[PDB]
């Protein structure tokens, strides 16, 4: 529930999209997830776009955000427990 | 503090050089806010100092309170005419 | 009211689009906006979306943006007093 | 006067030496119709041997219309072998 | 007359439907014509979507579409009056 | 009366290429072909030498009365292979 | 056609539209139809509005298409016949 | 087998490096697995290291991937550090 509660954060906050995207390619997103979300200007429209694209509920695809999140920059998952 | 910080910074950031830009890029790496990848991507944007700073800043964005902090103090053992105090 | 009449010209006479970006983030730009300017390929398409972010009914944006204007280029700025 | 001297001369000043652009570069910081930032960017992002003048066609577009005579008199200081000058 | 008489030429010949749509802000165009014009993606639609925003009386908007069209690229409209 | 010599040869502008390509874009600026807006536009495209070479030909929609043409005479100033073919 | 049955595979596989957009131009489409194509982000995307372009009922065209294909990727067509 | 290949993973082949990437290119274009377009695609627009290999990864010739053994060849032919060689 932490993931939804930095779903807001994160769409105004991390800036490594394309390097995160990878960590869902066919584990949750297809091609036609992957280019459409790529082809968006700014990394907040990217991660918008992105988070659109993951409407699953499943607890996995969210774990799987949050070890990208681990690896990417390993920052913001304290920042955003505060 | 924490949110003064990178509005006045970016403010000040205009005032600099390479050699700065150079070791910021190293302890930005090794304080493991970001990837080799980023810094390599910084290093190979199609600029010169000015907007590599601006990609820098875009680092400090999803940064917190120790992320600012670790940049300002990294400007603190130098020259700070960015007004660090 | 200056700056709304010769914005005409201003999109596509004023080259430096990113020195002009710097004030406007402080006070009205927010981080996404910043990006999605940023993103546009060309400095009359950046000014664009640019006065597409700027409300007309503050004055307050719009002398920001002037005195941007004059501290990037006042030789803009003299031929347009021309 | 001003619209005349940037309608030609283009190709003209296409044909142009790094002698005369690094000197005029130099003075067009120093008489501040040009910025430090579009300078700083031109003389290593773009080509050498061409974008070199593309750059300072950069201010074709009205950054300084009396900056045009400016241009033109630099011009005069060496061999101002093209027309209009 | 010239725009009634060449309206289906210059809806699919001009490119720069931006610029054309600079003056127009100016004069007549409010902001979100501006941006209802902009959120086309394809240059002969979006001069569509400027021209069924102007077919009406109005020779003031009219006339100085012509003087922009004359400014906009001094080939086309030498070409359409052939 | 220009607009064949492009229309059947469109694709062969595939192959041209090299820095004669910003050259072949520049001469249209000068003459009113090309506006200094749509220049930037064509510029800030990052293909090497073929969106280029796709968006001047975006630029033949107009009757290149004296246009398509003046793009024709450029081409005739360089080795056009595939024009001699 | 092998096309008719495999464009499901078209649509996700073929990663260079913008070749086969040149092929089809003078030859085939309307240059507005050009640019339409263009427009949308992903080369998927871009796949599907040049389809809904092209009349499955016009053989000729198709035929042009595939020695686009053939001359294009050149690899992905072999692969389609295996 | 070629099915293994089309998925492997991108992170792996993610954790490469200059010296490799440049002879893949090569290898790609003389195989004619690419065009120019492709070759020019990847190597002007992606600049990012990184972006320039998810490039080469969006050239997995989606079921064309019988041409992807001469990549696995090239690797073969150089350090393979992938568990999927």
């Amino acid at each position: 529930h932490f993931i939804d509660q930095h779903r807001a954060a994160l769409i105004a906050r991390v800036t490594n999209v394309e390097w995160l995207l990878d960590a869902l390619y066919g584990k949750v997103l297809t091609d036609e997830q992957y280019q459409a979300v790529r082809a968006e200007p700014t990394n907040p429209s990217k991660m918008r776009k992105l988070f659109s694209f993951t409407p699953a509920g499943n607890w996995t695809c969210k774990d799987l955000l949050l070890q990208a999140l681990r690896e990417s920059q390993s920052y913001l998952v304290e920042d955003l427990e505060r | 503090a924490d949110k003064v910080l990178k509005e006045k910074r970016k403010l000040f950031i205009r005032s600099m050089g390479e050699w700065t830009i150079n070791g910021l890029l190293d302890e930005l790496l090794q304080t493991r806010v970001l990837n080799k990848e980023e810094m390599e991507k910084v290093k190979r944007e199609n600029a010169t100092v000015m907007d590599k700073t601006r990609a820098l800043i875009d680092s400090v964005i999803p940064k917190g309170a120790q992320a600012c902090q670790i940049c300002i103090t990294y400007i603190c053992e130098e020259d700070s005419y960015l007004a660090g105090t």
